[PDB]
């Protein structure tokens, strides 16, 4: 995460991150029960197979609390189109249940009413990932979180040199070099309200990092909650 | 008079549904609604959405 503040014990226990076969995390997730975790549709190319870790807080040493899950289903949203990016979001269901502990937490599902309004409303979301420092430099090994401000839709299409669908929103600094960054991609986009934490969004793409000038920009969980209960149930 | 979600979300914990004049509050899976109808009770050790910290 370019410019983060780091997640410190228990901070941010929705973060899942997605490990490749040699261990690579490759993507993000957000934990949302006990067997569903919440990523963005693309990471899954990334890796022939992958398996989630919970519990992980810094890559580097095996400090207890990391536990790795296998993905028993893997439910894509049917319409990506990859040339969009539209419609970004994955729900995949772990075979064995998730154990919550300290910083192993889901975060909450708000409804599509009261996230329009109220979640969007709030001027200020949290970004968290095991993924890039600074766009040309290594990814994170301390799970990084931070603050970014929610940006309204026209000056998004106004920025973004490609086209921002009702799927999407921006949330950025313009010129304050802060951002999330690649291998963030299926991360959590959570806005607190009244210290509970509601998934808004999820880390999807945008044009490189803190660059001066464009925002990241985040799938709109708001546009899919009907369709996460599907999956939930599984369909 | 009485209304309005937006005054202070109607002192919900967390969802805010006004019906007809009435604020009417509700609360996350994983959240037992108080029985003064705005304020959520964790049902759960570890409810969604709370910080598993040293609380
Ligand atoms: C091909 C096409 N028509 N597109 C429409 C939009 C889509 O956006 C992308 C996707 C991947 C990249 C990656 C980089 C890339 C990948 C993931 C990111 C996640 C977050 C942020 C962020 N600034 N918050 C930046 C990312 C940049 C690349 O390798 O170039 C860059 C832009 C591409
Ligand atoms: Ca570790």
């Amino acid at each position: 995460i370019v410019g983060g503040q780091e997640c410190k014990d228990g901070e941010c226990p929705w973060q899942a991150l997605l490990i490749n076969e040699e261990n690579e995390g490759f993507c993000g997730g957000t934990i949302l029960s006990e067997f569903y975790i919440l990523t963005a549709a693309h990471c899954l190319y990334q890796a022939k197979r992958f398996k989630v870790r919970v519990g992980d807080r810094n890559t580097a040493a095996e400090e207890g609390g990391e536990a790795v899950h296998e993905v028993e289903v893997v439910i894509k949203h049917n319409r990506f189109t990859k040339e969009t990016y539209d419609f970004d979001i994955a729900v995949l269901r772990l075979k064995t249940p998730i154990t919550f502990r300290m910083n192993v937490a889901p975060a909450c599902l708000p409804e599509r009413d009261w996230a329009e309004s109220t979640l969007m409303t709030q001027k200020t979301g949290i970004v968290s990932g095991f993924g890039r420092t600074h766009e040309k430099g290594r990814q994170s090994t301390r799970l990084k979180m931070l603050e970014v401000p929610y940006v309204d839709r026209n000056s998004c299409k106004l920025s973004s040199s490609f086209i921002i669908t009702q799927n999407m929103f921006c949330a950025g600094y313009d010129t304050k070099q802060e951002d999330a960054c690649q291998g963030d991609s299926g991360g959590p986009h959570v806005t607190r309200f009244k210290d509970t934490y509601f998934v808004t969004g999820i880390v999807s793409w945008g044009e490189g990092c803190a660059r001066k000038g464009k925002y990241g920009i985040y799938t709109k969980v708001t546009a899919f909650l009907k369709w996460i209960d599907r999956s939930m149930k599984t369909r | 008079t009485r209304k309005l979600c937006s005054l202070d979300n109607g002192d919900c914990d967390q969802f805010c549904h006004e019906e007809q004049a009435s604020v009417v509050c509700s609360c996350a899976r994983g959240y037992t609604l108080a029985d003064n109808g705005k304020a959520c009770i964790p049902t759960g050790p570890y409810p969604c959405g709370k910080q598993t910290l040293e609380r």
